[PDB]
């Protein structure tokens, strides 16, 4: 960025100094935050096993070591969602169990957690023509189940008791 | 954008959304409405349309005697909607609003 | 000293985030299989290109 | 301020629950008290009937649905030409097991003899594309003979 | 650094004595599980000996009587002494550890001359 | 206070979007997978596909 000779700082977003000019040497340097991100944990049932896999949100798998130790590079497979630790990549594709994101899914299979691309479903091709039809010759009656909530628990809370429980002075301040 | 605000990718990527739409289109084209209830059954398209015609209250022989005209009208309408979408910038108002 | 407000806000935002994917999956995942049209495109004159 | 937050969240949750309850009420009204033609509204497949059952803070359904079993490929014909006339099925399709032609309903296989009972006449055989020629039996000449 | 490095492999005639020694940078004690894997050529990997955090020790049927797994708490490592070596014991040995994610080491190709 | 306002706005918008998504899902289920009879639900005039 080409600062004007009378310009010192730079604020493209109007609340943080994007770039500054060093006084000793008039060259200008741009400021970038130190990176961050949330930490999420992949896990099967607690009583199923104890192995877990951690996911860092939207960070290159280069700053994760210098970021519960990482313990060097051991299957540091990188995805669009972020850095995935503790799971092997699988070329096979199955249905989803734990949706991690961006077409990726993980599940516990008998290194205990595998991650795979989303498998959409069974493929099938229709034997189409212009003079062929299909008609069932038998049937089958099936029964399914659906559940729908109707009402929530009917609750009411007192006003003064919660706020200023049995205090005259607190009530007087409240009014 | 840099003060604790993050955007997470959606679970379903657009490519497999397009795959879903392709699957639905193929099912409707090649199986009528059967595949919505159970095993998909193939049936010729010029024979599938007269069922929809019967559902409206027109005997099939009406359709069976005007097939070329119906096909031409359908093609022209598809072309017209293709042109219309590429003409009015305000058609996609609601998604742009979101 | 203000309690656990951050927890509640994160919970609400997470609920919204999950509900978005739920909506998308509901509106699109309506077929259990994947079909493909035949390479032939003869439908009695009808055109779906 | 904490109380305010709680009240607002409760109001939003109540609105969502009310929407769910309205949907449940419509399901009660339609899928149970009658037969509904809306597909996938009362369970997968063609809907037949349903029974409700009580559950704590909600309601559960038991839809009974009809789905087709194994099917069979068949050779199809849009119409039948007999004597320069075009016969169409009054209801159903024209099917053939390679040798003879029969008429049956759409959702269950049941061949029947092509007769004037199951068809009507309209137009000639010079317009409909793919019409095959056949002999439709008439159930009046045998009575005429006797 | 290699979080777990193995040493001791090499060639040896049948009936000799050998001590596989694989050492890990991290504490061998919070790791909760030490194990040894060797795979014969043309064969699948198999477990040799396991030692849990508590101290329970197990050996494979073709391992009892001769191979003993140990771990001295002076230099953090695990020890596995081989003796009465036989020719099908020739394989590629690897020691396995699992604190909350699998770890693996390389090397230690033992050959038994017969 | 600013964060609280933003969260409430987001929640309300999410509820509205969910209602729209439910309507879209019903439309997909009925007007596409079969022939509907409800007038003016699928399109103007008698619906075909
Ligand atoms: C239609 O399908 C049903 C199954 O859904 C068949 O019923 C079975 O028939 C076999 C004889 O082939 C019996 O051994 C079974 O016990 C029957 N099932 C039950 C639950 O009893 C029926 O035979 C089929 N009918 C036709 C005409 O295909
Ligand atoms: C279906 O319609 C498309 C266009 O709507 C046809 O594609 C055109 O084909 C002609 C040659 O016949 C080309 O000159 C045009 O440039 C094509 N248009 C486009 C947009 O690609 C297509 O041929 C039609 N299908 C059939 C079977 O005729
Ligand atoms: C196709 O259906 C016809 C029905 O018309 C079958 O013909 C009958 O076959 C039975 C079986 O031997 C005979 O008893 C009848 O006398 C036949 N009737 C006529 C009018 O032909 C025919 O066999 C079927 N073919 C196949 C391959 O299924
Ligand atoms: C201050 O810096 C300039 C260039 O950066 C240098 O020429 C000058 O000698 C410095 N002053 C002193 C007292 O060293
Ligand atoms: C314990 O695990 C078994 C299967 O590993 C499972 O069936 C059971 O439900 C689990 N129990 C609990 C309390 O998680
Ligand atoms: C991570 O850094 C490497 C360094 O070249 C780069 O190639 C890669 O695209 C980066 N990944 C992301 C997700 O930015
Ligand atoms: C999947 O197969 C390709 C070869 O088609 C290979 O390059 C790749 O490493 C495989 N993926 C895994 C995780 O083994
Ligand atoms: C039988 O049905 C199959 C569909 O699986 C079709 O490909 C085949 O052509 C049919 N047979 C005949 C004789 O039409
Ligand atoms: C069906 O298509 C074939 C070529 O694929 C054609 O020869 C035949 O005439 C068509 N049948 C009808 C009824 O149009
Ligand atoms: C069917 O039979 C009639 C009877 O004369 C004949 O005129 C016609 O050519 C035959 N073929 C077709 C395709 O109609
Ligand atoms: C922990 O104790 C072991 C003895 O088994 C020793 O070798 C190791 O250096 C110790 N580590 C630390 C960090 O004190």
């Amino acid at each position: 960025k080409k600062f004007l000779p009378f310009q010192q700082f730079g604020r493209d977003i109007a609340d943080t100094t994007d770039a500054v000019r060093d006084p000793q040497t008039l060259e200008i340097l741009d400021i970038t935050p130190c990176s961050f991100g949330g930490v999420s944990v992949i896990t099967p049932g607690t009583n199923t096993s104890n192995q877990v896999a951690v996911l860092y949100q939207g960070v290159n798998c280069t700053e994760v070591p210098v970021a519960r130790v990482y313990s060097t590079g051991s299957n540091v497979f990188q995805t669009r969602a972020g850095c995935l630790i503790g799971a092997e990549h699988v070329n096979n594709s199955y249905e989803c169990d734990i949706p991690i994101g961006a077409g990726i899914c993980a599940s516990y299979q008998t290194q205990s957690i595998i991650a795979y691309t989303m498998s959409l479903g069974a493929e099938n091709s229709v034997a189409y023509s212009n003079n062929s039809i299909a008609i069932p010759t038998n049937f089958t009656i099936s029964v399914t189940t659906e559940i729908l909530p109707v009402s929530m628990t009917k609750t009411s809370v007192d006003c003064t008791m919660y706020i200023c429980g049995d205090s005259t002075e607190c009530s007087n301040l409240l009014l | 954008k840099f003060n604790g605000l993050t955007v997470l990718p959606p679970l379903l990527t657009d490519e497999m959304i397009a795959q879903y739409t392709s699957a639905l289109l193929a099912g409707t084209i090649t199986s009528g409405w059967t595949f919505g209830a159970g095993p998909a059954l193939q049936i010729p398209f010029p024979m599938q349309m007269a069922y929809r015609f019967n559902g409206i209250g027109v005997t099939q022989n009406v359709l069976y005697e005007n097939q070329k005209l119906i096909a031409n009208q359908f093609n022209s309408a598809i072309g017209k909607i293709q042109d219309s979408l590429s003409s009015t910038p305000s058609a996609l108002g609601k998604l742009q609003d979101v | 000293q203000y309690g656990s407000f951050c927890t509640q806000l994160n919970r609400a935002l997470t609920g919204i985030a999950v509900e978005q994917d739920k909506n998308t999956q509901e509106v699109f995942a309506q077929v259990k299989q994947i079909y493909k049209t035949p390479p032939i495109k003869d439908f009695g004159g009808f055109n779906f290109s | 301020q904490s109380l305010q937050t709680y009240v607002t969240q409760q109001l939003i949750r109540a609105a969502e629950i009310r929407a769910s309850a309205n949907l449940a009420a419509t399901k009660m009204s339609e899928c149970v008290l009658g037969q509904s033609k809306r597909v996938d509204f009362c369970g997968k497949g063609y809907h037949l009937m349903s029974f409700p059952q009580s559950a704590p803070h909600g309601v559960v359904f038991l839809h009974v649905t009809y789905v087709p079993a194994q099917e069979k490929n068949f050779t199809t014909a849009p119409a039948i030409c007999h004597d320069g006339k075009a016969h169409f099925p009054r209801e159903g399709v024209f099917v053939s097991n390679g040798t003879h032609w029969f008429v049956t309903q759409r959702n269950f296989y049941e061949p029947q003899i092509i007769t004037t009972d199951n068809t009507f006449v309209s137009g000639n055989c010079d317009v409909v594309i793919g019409i095959v020629n056949n002999t439709v039996y008439d159930p009046l000449q045998p009575e005429l003979d006797s | 650094q290699v979080q777990l490095q193995e040493s001791g492999g090499g060639l040896v005639q049948a009936g000799g004595s050998l001590r596989l020694s694989c050492a890990a940078s991290e504490s061998i004690f919070r790791m909760e599980l030490m194990e040894w894997y060797h795979q014969a050529p043309g064969k699948q990997r198999e477990l040799v000996a396991t030692i849990n955090r508590c101290g329970s020790t197990n050996y494979s049927d073709s391992v009892k009587g001769r191979f003993i797994i140990s771990s001295d708490n002076a230099k953090n490592s695990v020890y596995l002494q081989m003796n009465s070596l036989k020719d099908e014991d020739t394989a590629v040995y690897s020691c396995h550890a699992r604190t909350w994610t699998s770890y693996w080491g390389r090397g230690t190709q033992v050959t038994v001359s017969s």
